[PDB]
């Protein structure tokens, strides 16, 4: 948290929405020519095959499966969340601008968590690295390193060499800070900012980074706990509420950006019912080993 | 069950990239092998097509001196400090392009180094610098250190080798080596360096062994830059050392003790809480002769005196930082004026760089 | 120095606390590195162990699914109304500009250029410096002289040539500091004391606006020796008819009193020499005079009438000469090609007379019935009998001659109904109802000049006082600011 | 606050039955049988005029209302006919396309009622085919009962009163004065024709013994059997057969004659005449030249230098009355154009859709249905208690479902360098605020190009060009040549080639010498002055300045001149404030080459009800994010296409014409570039985007209808609306209470009373721009085009600026294919995307403040189908 403004996630990347979907159609039309084929899904012989459309894009149903499994390589590894943040951003900005159907998944987690840890300054060595790679996945993975290394080398080639990224978390650490002043005079308790914490390490997933400032989803995930928390006669009581809608109204953090943001976190909690881990999990067995 | 070096990769998204690509023989061309970096070899660019000729530098980390190995620390800070920071004072990062085996930076091609002003200088006609153009580049110096501050990332590299010049006499401190940024360290320093910038130019914290150096090191860096400047010789032009993970630099103590004099407790308040402070007190005890030294210069008294007083000072809590430095009694308090252009008035051509051919 | 420093600031931004201090306030994602007292507490008490610091909250990396669960079905319209709540708040009362005045239906600031006391030098000089076309606007707006009589401030803007816009910023600015003044100087505040003054105010202009036109007109015969005076004459009487067109088309003249000086000056003119350009100023106000739709009702209509037929009558009677005092007084052919001209235009207006009306009463109370009007109509149309026939029923009545078998479909249509001429009415948003027509005399609406925001915005805070000034309090729109942090 | 009284308020649709089963037999057309079924239905028919008959080309359908048997026809002495199919319905059909029997209900209970009323009356009365005229001339409107059977089962008639010339002619008007300026029409069928060419007689000859059985049919037929009539003069017509096909021929050149089929002989009492409307000049203001202020001058320097079965086809079909033009001028000018140069159409549109009115409408007013009050004094209240159950209107509670009060959209605009929102109701006053536009400035540097009074237009151009530099509009740094010229002017004489050419080569030397200079400082234009406001002269100011581009382009391209038009009396009339000339300063800052960004565009402010989107209830609703508006239009001949696109905000405007012609090649093309614009304009946006195009003027045919189906799919989802504007059904409002501008004028004294001002937070709302939506509780047959109806009707609202019972404006939405489930949210937010769109047409130039009902596009789409259609092209 240097200075978000005039940095190079303001220019570079952090595209609009309608930039974001251009550049999705010309991934779609990208793919269109590689493989009108579809998938050979076989379990009981049973053969129907997809259209191009069906699943198995970047809609949603196999982003939160891949948080999982970074967050699980991420906790067998023991390593801070910042790293772990920042993997999966490159993780977002490698599968914008190339398909997942022609690159193993469990290899670009762990080269994006490689990656992530050493620019970050926590360094993990490679022989730990896919070793536990190879202890957590007895598959999808090769003994060699150099193969993880050139899929670095590849990595460092498509994110044009952007690789530092602001968080949220410093400006939650920065509004948490200024809400200590005689102008509101409040703190949330412990728990509930653990809540927003985890609302914020959640907010990875759904394609939001990509748009908005982080201080838009700090204060997005902050709003989301405090009115959760507030209400479990008068409507807005236990003036922690009144402080804190008085904060977002007198300062100009700007409106019809949070609300696509609460909007974009109650569709991911919508979209996490109707998850398994089955028909995706053996949709890459039957992608890679066939 | 297992797996092997066969199994579905990131093969066929080479294919679909390996198709379209551009070379450094198709935006670019050579001219010629500058030897600057051994570990990294620093060559000149020609563009690809009043004359406008020959002004760009490739560095070219060929890291083996095979098959792939990867990027290194010093490679991958570089390539993530210097694409995004950007001045009037650093050298601009064009594009970096990755070859067959490794990775390829294009920065501009600058007129000379401050090393090539102290080799000019080293033939013994002795044209002892102007102190305005001195002071001009001390100012912009420090303005370019202040924008490398203030941004949140160290910066453990400050030899003369690596301070750049032009025409228009732009200083541009062009080589982030071994700079991080030091928001949110989530692994300390001493963890994960265990060692720090040259040896003629390291800070008494780092000579002691600090493990959690401040950001004045680069002040105190900026310091020896000056005194080498105004004595046309390194000020501690130091003798290399030989379980201990450290070889304690056991003459350069001796050295920058015999220049400066000694430190205590009132000088210094918390030396004591230091690892191996007792090793300092294995040397003789010295007064100083820092007035005597910079009598033995040119006739530019009372005002470098204080900068070089406040500058050279080993207490890191009241060492003077960047925008504090650039307001005192040197640049207010003028009889030629401070520019941006440092080459005015003086109208000679430093020769150009050496290039083997 | 030589080039600015590196200082980092902001760009455009609004802090997070804007109510606090102006210099210990946190600009929102924006921490530059500062030197103080805690990391010198850090440095002295941290060294020979390493510092680093662990995140403040435990258990870190690991999902909200079973923290916040049923943040879907039954917590999703307290966040709806929470955030509409802070929606109102913001638009309520962070961006719509508050009208700070109780007195008129103004913005605060819009002050009248102020009155200065000055001497013929300066104002002989101020007035030749608004003749240009290339001057300034604010500078010459910061003043203006006072003592300016109407007939000073007309007769030098058509002497001076002045550009119509600042003729008219001139003559309204004049008009409203006189309203003002004189309805300071009012001791008594009667029902009907209070407004009077404006139709006063109005009476007074409209009067000295037909002596000047007068003058000029008459200053026409009493000048004319000189063919550089004339040419500078014709621009004359053509630039005071724009003028006089453009105030009299701003409601800035009392319409009522202006046609009924009209007619009386093309009555009482004896001298043919007026003739064209008194009869073409009334051909320009010829659409107001007889489109009106002893009586007071349509009395200009008959009363132009008969004036146009005695006109007609003593130009057909004798030559166009009436000094008859100088020798070589006239030769035929130009008299007679000078009347004919005048002989025309007076028979078309006397056809879009006869055209026009359709109540048709030409009563004449004066003369009766001299005959000129059937050797006009068998000139045109070649007998239309229409026209024919409303003459045979003129000369009966205007000349005093002494003594469906089942079809009803029941339809019934609709007729139009005249709307009324008030678009602009007032909205009581309070008890929600409309309550009083808006409507400002037009010497009210003036661009205004005399402002003090040439400075930056963002001064202090709510420095809307010097903003809303016009002639128009910028409430009476729900004139909402627009201000973001941008990305 | 909408206490509206919603009884009381009167409709135009009165009640006169009550249906829960209607039965049918179909008699199809068996074996190609010899005219069987046109000779039994008037075999029918004249036992009683009382039963429900139709026909279709030669099949049979009988009808028969709740409760009584259909009718069984006079059969041979021995019966051998069956009928083909038996069945009945009720009130709930399918909707969006009309089955073929319920149109041919209402064309059966629409013959049975103006038969009946033909035979009711004193022999006075015939069907014109929708209409009632009386031979007399005691109306001198078409009355028009229109049938129409609701949901529940609400059988209404639809009363219209159209205004349209028709006058009966005689046997005194058969000569050159009324016969060359005037379109006939034959009046129990309503086809036109022209009267055959006269056989030394005088233009009327006696019956021959055959066709005066055709009299007879008339005691069957639309009963107004004048046999006993003792005189009867007869004519020789011959009809297009065109008309007979609904090809009504072409519209620009009316009144030229055409190949024949065969003559024929017709009664004169009931042979109908439609007038040319005229255009003249104008008037009050001395168009023999003494206005002009130098004859003044003139005189006054005199004075100074004197100091010193062959009628069935006739008697059978029937034309709907929207196949008939309502005005056609008489000049008729001729533009040109080329098979791939469509400029002159295009550039004339251009520069008469965004002008407010000072091009002043240049035809011939409208021709709109005028309102009914009431109907209960006279005869057809009679004839339809005598033959339903009842007649009374319905109400306003029984119609109208949802009443509500239309917000205030707001604007955006710069006030010193602020970018404040604004309401939109504060047009007038964007001199005396200093406002400004948000979106920058475009520059230009202007020509006048006058020709005929030079004194009055050195005066006007400086002014305008200094009204538009002292608003921040960019700088008009207007155009100066070498000599003695006042800049910015070219008075020239005899608007003609060479002095055009002359001047083409003047400017191409200018263009020649400023060479060195920035691409968007030299965009220019040629104002030209109207002489008379008509479309006659403003097509050869068009020619005039294709002429002179064409001759520019070629001796050098990349060289961008536009044309602005400028009528002559508001140059020369000295009651134009300066307070006005502004408005004609935005009319030429929306033609500058930036040409799809305008003065402003809607705010968009923050929601009122946030409603986070969760899941939903699962239905197939989308809650799409993005609208966009299409509207296009066809004449009625067949040739012109206009067509205007913009977004929900008003922002990527297009506005073009198309003259297909009589192929069907151009048409398709036309139709197909329509959708390429508009899936052009479609990616820019976010997904999951619904085009809306609204058909204007009613009806929607089969061909636009197959194309539209064929190019449309997967990649948008359209919902096709039919718009209406003039009055055909007509709301007639009758209380004194709710508006509370009535009050205040009523007597200027009731409501009068002081601001308070303590209570200062008000807001100046100017009327005219207060809509009100409707949605009605029932679906309501189209004006026009009688082979669809629609669901869920709705209606945007503008009351009168006036005191008392008086007809209120009103905009007819009616939807047609929706995409999702849950039609009537798609309405209320068609309607709520209509009033912003509506509140925009008076910061465009559109119009001025008339109608703040009628969208911006489709008040675009209807100016050039008002004043486009009348010239006739020739392709060359």
């Amino acid at each position: 948290s240097g200075s978000f403004w005039t940095s190079t996630q303001r220019h570079h990347w952090q595209y609009t929405k309608a930039s974001l979907a251009k550049e999705r159609q010309k991934l779609w039309l990208l793919e269109c020519q590689l493989f009108p084929q579809g998938l050979n899904i076989v379990m009981d012989k049973n053969i129907p095959i997809t259209h191009r459309d069906l699943h198995y894009d970047k809609d949603y149903n196999l982003r939160i499966y891949c948080y999982f499994l970074i967050m699980k390589l991420g906790r067998r590894l023991n390593i801070r969340q910042y790293a772990l943040a920042t993997a999966h951003i490159y993780l977002s900005r490698f599968l914008i601008k190339a398909s997942v159907r022609e690159i193993n998944l469990y290899m670009l987690v762990t080269t994006c968590v490689y990656l992530a840890c050493k620019v970050e300054e926590c360094p993990q060595y490679i022989r730990t690295l896919v070793s536990e790679a190879r202890t957590l996945w007895p598959e999808f993975i090769p003994p060699d390193p150099t193969k993880v290394t050139e899929f670095e080398f590849y990595l460092l080639e498509e994110l044009e060499s952007y690789l530092i990224v602001h968080h949220p978390y410093q400006s939650l650490k920065q509004i948490v800070q200024v809400l200590k002043q005689p102008p509101f005079q409040i703190t949330l308790s412990s728990d509930d900012l653990q809540n927003c914490w985890s609302l914020i390490n959640d907010s990875y997933i759904n394609d939001v980074h990509l748009l908005y400032p982080p201080h838009i989803i700090a204060v997005a995930c902050l709003f989301i706990t405090i009115s959760i928390h507030g209400k479990p006669p008068k409507n807005s009581s236990s003036p922690v509420q009144i402080a804190f809608n008085r904060f977002m109204a007198e300062s100009l953090v700007d409106l019809e950006e949070v609300m696509d943001t609460i909007q974009e976190q109650i569709t991911l909690y919508d979209h996490w019912d109707k998850y398994h881990e089955q028909w995706i999990k053996f949709l890459l067995h039957t992608l890679y080993l066939r | 069950l297992m797996a092997n070096n066969d199994v579905f990769t990131i093969g066929p998204y080479r294919a679909r990239k390996d198709r379209m690509r551009v070379s450094v023989l198709e935006k670019y061309e050579v001219i010629g092998y500058i030897a600057a970096g051994t570990y990294g070899k620093v060559y000149k660019a020609k563009r690809q097509i009043k004359p406008l000729t020959v002004f760009y530098a490739i560095k070219k980390f060929k890291t083996e001196k095979l098959h792939y190995t990867g990027i290194s620390q010093s490679a991958c800070r570089e390539m993530a400090l210097c694409r995004e920071l950007h001045n009037k004072h650093l050298t601009t990062l064009v594009e970096i392009f990755l070859e067959r085996k490794c990775v390829h930076m294009v920065y501009e091609y600058a007129e000379h180094d401050l090393l090539q002003i102290i080799h000019f200088h080293s033939h013994p006609e002795k044209r002892m610098i102007p102190p305005r153009m001195v002071r001009s580049i001390m100012w912009q110096l420090l303005d370019g250190v202040s924008y490398l501050h203030q941004n949140w990332v160290l910066h453990r590299d400050l030899k003369p080798a690596n301070i750049m010049v032009t025409i228009d006499g732009c200083v541009k401190i062009g080589d982030l080596g071994l700079a991080r940024k030091f928001h949110n360290m989530l692994q300390t320093l001493y963890t994960g360096d265990k060692v720090v910038v040259t040896i003629w130019y390291r800070a008494p914290e780092l000579l002691l062994g600090a493990r959690h150096y401040t950001p004045a090191v680069d002040l105190w860096s900026v310091g020896c830059i000056f005194a080498e400047l105004i004595g046309l010789q390194p000020i501690f032009k130091g003798e290399e050392a030989k379980k201990k993970t450290v070889p304690f630099q056991v003459n350069q103590l001796q050295r920058i003790l015999e220049v400066l004099g000694t430190p205590d407790q009132k000088i210094w308040p918390y030396l004591e809480k230091y690892p191996e402070y007792d090793q300092i007190t294995k040397f003789p005890k010295y007064r100083d002769n820092l007035a005597t030294w910079y009598h033995s210069a040119g006739g530019r008294d009372k005002h470098a005196l204080s900068l070089l007083y406040h500058l050279l000072n080993y207490d890191p809590i009241k060492r003077i930082d960047a925008f504090n430095a650039l307001e005192h009694k040197y640049f207010t308090e003028s009889d030629i004026p401070v520019s941006e252009n440092v080459f005015e008035g003086l109208t000679y051509k430093y020769p150009a760089r050496r290039i083997h051919t | 120095g030589s080039g600015r420093y590196l200082l980092t600031p902001p760009d455009d931004l609004h802090p997070y606390v804007p109510s606090s201090k102006p210099q210990e306030q946190v600009y929102p994602d924006f921490k530059p590195w500062e030197h103080t007292a805690a990391e010198d507490q850090i440095l002295a008490n941290f060294v020979a162990k390493g510092f680093y610091h662990t995140p403040m909250v435990n258990f870190e990396s690991i999902s909200a699914r079973s923290s916040v669960h049923e943040s879907l079905v039954t917590q999703s319209n307290i966040l709806s109304q929470q955030f509409d709540k802070i929606i109102k708040i913001r638009e309520d009362h962070i961006n719509k500009i508050p009208s700070n005045s109780t007195t008129t239906l103004h913005g605060p600031g819009f002050q009248l250029p102020n009155r200065i006391t000055l001497t013929d030098h300066r104002k002989e000089t101020w007035l030749h410096e608004l003749s240009s076309s290339h001057t300034s606007l604010v500078k010459i707006g910061k003043f203006i002289p006072h003592g300016l009589k109407r007939r000073q401030v007309i007769e030098q803007c058509y002497l001076k040539f002045i550009p119509l816009k600042r003729a008219i910023w001139l003559i309204k600015c004049c008009y409203f500091i006189e309203w003002k003044s004189n309805h300071k100087k009012k001791r008594s505040n009667a029902a009907g004391a209070d407004d009077a003054i404006s139709m006063h105010l109005l009476k007074d202009w409209t009067d000295t606006f037909v002596y000047i036109l007068e003058k000029l007109i008459f200053d026409m015969t009493n000048h004319y020796n000189d063919s550089q005076q004339l040419r500078t004459w014709k621009r004359q009487i053509s630039y005071f008819l724009k003028l006089l067109g453009n105030c009299y088309s701003l409601r800035l003249i009392n319409k009522e009193i202006f046609h009924h000086w009209l007619v009386e000056f093309i009555n009482k003119m004896e001298n043919f020499e007026f003739l064209p350009l008194s009869l073409h100023i009334l051909m320009i106000f010829w659409n107001d005079i007889c489109q009106i739709d002893q009586k007071e009702p349509f009395f200009l209509v008959t009363k132009i009438t008969d004036m146009l037929l005695h006109k007609y009558y003593i130009v057909s009677s004798s030559k166009s000469m009436i000094n008859d005092e100088n020798y070589i007084i006239n030769d035929i052919k130009k008299n007679n090609k000078i009347k004919l001209n005048i002989l025309k235009i007076l028979s078309s207006l006397i056809l879009k007379i006869f055209q026009e009306q359709s109540l048709e009463v030409f009563i004449f109370p004066t003369s009766n019935w001299e005959i000129y009007k059937p050797l006009l109509f068998e000139i045109v149309s070649n007998a239309d009998t229409n026209q024919n026939s409303d003459m045979k029923k003129k000369l009966e009545l205007i000349s005093y001659r002494n003594e469906s078998f089942s079809l009803n479909l029941g339809i019934g249509i609709v007729e139009i109904a005249h709307e009324n001429e008030q678009k602009w009415l007032i909205y009581d948003k309070k008890d929600h109802k409309y309550v009083c027509t808006f409507s400002m005399e037009p010497y009210h609406f003036i661009s205004n000049y005399n402002t003090k925001y040439t400075d930056d915005m963002a001064t202090g805070s709510n420095d809307t006082t010097a903003f809303n000034d016009s002639c128009v309090n910028l409430s009476l729109f729900d004139a909402r600011f627009e201000r973001k942090n941008p990305h | 606050a909408s206490t509206y009284r919603l009884e009381d308020v009167l409709s135009s649709f009165y009640r006169v039955e009550k249906i829960k089963k209607i039965n049918y037999h179909q008699y199809i057309s068996k074996a190609q049988n010899d005219q069987w079924s046109i000779q039994m239905e008037f075999m029918l028919r004249k036992q009683d005029p009382k039963t429900l008959v139709a026909l279709l080309s030669r099949d049979l359908w009988c009808f028969s209302i709740n409760d009584d048997p259909v009718p069984t026809p006079p059969a041979i002495e021995h019966k051998p006919v069956s009928p083909d199919k038996i069945g009945t319905f009720t009130a709930d059909y399918s909707k969006p396309n009309l089955p073929p029997h319920y149109a041919l209900f209402l064309k059966a209970l629409r013959r049975k009622i103006y038969i009946n009323l033909a035979l009711g009356s004193h022999n006075k009365l015939i069907q014109f085919g929708n209409a009632c005229i009386s031979l007399s001339g005691v109306p001198n409107y078409l009355v028009q009962l229109e049938p129409h059977l609701f949901v529940n089962g609400d059988l209404t008639v639809s009363l219209c009163a159209k205004n349209m010339g028709l006058v009966p002619m005689k046997e005194e008007n058969l000569e050159e004065s009324f016969l060359s300026k005037h379109a006939l029409y034959l009046a129990p069928s309503g086809i036109r024709m022209h009267l055959a060419p006269a056989s030394k007689q005088g233009y009327l000859i006696t019956p021959p013994k055959h066709t005066e059985l055709l009299l007879t049919t008339l005691s069957v037929s639309h009963g107004i059997n004048l046999q006993n009539k003792k005189n009867l003069k007869w004519v020789a017509v011959v009809p297009d057969l065109g008309h007979l096909n609904g090809h009504t021929p072409t519209i620009a050149s009316y009144l030229t004659p055409l190949l024949e089929a065969k003559k024929l002989v017709w009664p004169l009492h009931l042979i109908f005449a439609q007038p040319v409307a005229d255009i003249e000049n104008s008037t009050s203001g001395d168009p023999s030249e003494f206005h002009c202020l130098q004859d003044a001058l003139d005189a006054i320097d005199d004075f100074i230098q004197l100091k010193q079965s062959s009628s069935l086809p006739f008697l059978l079909r029937h034309m709907p009355l929207a196949s008939i033009p309502d005005i056609f001028i008489t000049p008729t000018p001729v533009v040109t154009i080329s098979e791939k140069e469509q400029d002159i159409l295009d550039l004339i549109a251009e520069q008469v859709v965004t002008d407010y009115n000072i091009l002043g409408n240049l035809g011939i007013p409208k021709i709109a249905y005028r309102g009914v009050k009431d109907c209960q004094e006279g005869l057809i209240t009679t004839t339809m208690l005598q033959l339903f159950s009842t007649f009374d209107r319905l109400n306003g509670n029984d119609t109208i479902s949802k009443f509500y009060n239309m917000k205030q959209p707001y604007v955006f605009v710069k006030k010193h360098h602020e970018l404040i929102k604004v309401k939109h109701d504060s047009q007038p006053f964007i001199k005396f605020l200093n406002f400004r536009p948000p979106n920058g400035i475009k520059n230009f540097k202007s020509l006048l190009l006058s020709s005929s009074f030079k004194e009055d237009c050195l005066s006007f151009a400086p002014t305008l060009s200094q009204t538009y530099i002292n608003q921040e509009l960019g700088f008009c740094e207007l155009l100066k040549l070498t000599n003695e010229d006042p800049p910015g002017l070219m008075y020239l004489k005899a608007f003609d080639k060479n002095k055009l050419l002359l001047l083409a080569a003047q400017i191409v030397s200018y263009c020649s010498n400023n060479k060195n200079s920035i691409k968007n400082v030299p965009p220019i234009l040629i104002i030209l002055p109207l002489d008379n406001a008509t479309l006659t002269e403003l097509v050869d100011k068009a020619n005039i300045f294709q002429v002179i581009k064409n001759e520019v382009c070629a001796k050098m391209p990349n060289i961008e001149l536009y044309l602005k038009v400028i009528p002559m009396d508001f140059i020369r009339n000295v009651l134009v404030t300066v307070d006005q000339y502004v408005n004609v300063a935005i009319s030429i800052y929306n033609m500058l080459p930036p040409k799809s960004v305008k003065f402003t565009h809607i705010a968009h402010t923050l929601p009122e009800k946030v409603n986070f989107r969760t899941m939903q209830q699962s239905s197939s609703i989308i809650y799409y994010d993005s609208y966009i508006h299409l509207a296009y239009s066809r004449s009625v001949d067949k040739e012109w296409v206009f067509a205007a696109l913009s977004d929900s905000y008003g922002q990527g405007s297009m506005t073009k014409t198309w003259y297909v012609g009589n192929s069907r090649g151009k048409f398709d093309d036309a139709c197909n570039q329509i959708w390429n614009i508009a899936l052009n304009l479609a990616s820019k946006k976010f997904g999951k985007i619904c085009l809306i195009l609204t058909r204007l003027n009613g009806i929607l045919p089969d061909d636009e209808l197959m194309n539209w189906r064929r190019l449309s799919g997967r990649n948008i989802h359209l919902a096709v609306v039919c718009v209406d504007d003039n009055s055909k059904i007509s709301f007639i409002d009758e209380d004194k209470l709710y508006p509370s501008f009535k009050p205040i004028y009523k007597d200027t004294r009731f409501g009068g009373r002081m601001d308070m001002t303590r209570l200062y937070d008000y807001e100046i709302r100017d009327i005219d721009q207060d809509i009100h939506g409707i949605v009605f509780q029932h679906p309501f047959p189209l004006a026009h085009s009688q082979h669809r109806c629609a669901i869920r009707s709705g209606a945007l609202i503008k009351f009168k600026k006036c005191d008392g019972d008086t007809v209120w404006d009103k905009f007819a939405v009616n939807l047609l294919n929706c995409p999702h489930s849950d039609s009537t949210q798609l309405l209320e937010t068609i309607l709520e995307e209509f009033r912003n769109l509506a509140a925009l047409n008076v910061w465009y130039g559109l119009s001025d403040g008339e109608d703040g009902h009628i969208p911006w596009h489709i008040l675009a789409v209807k100016k050039m189908m008002n004043t486009l259609v009348h010239t006739r092209v020739k392709i060359a």
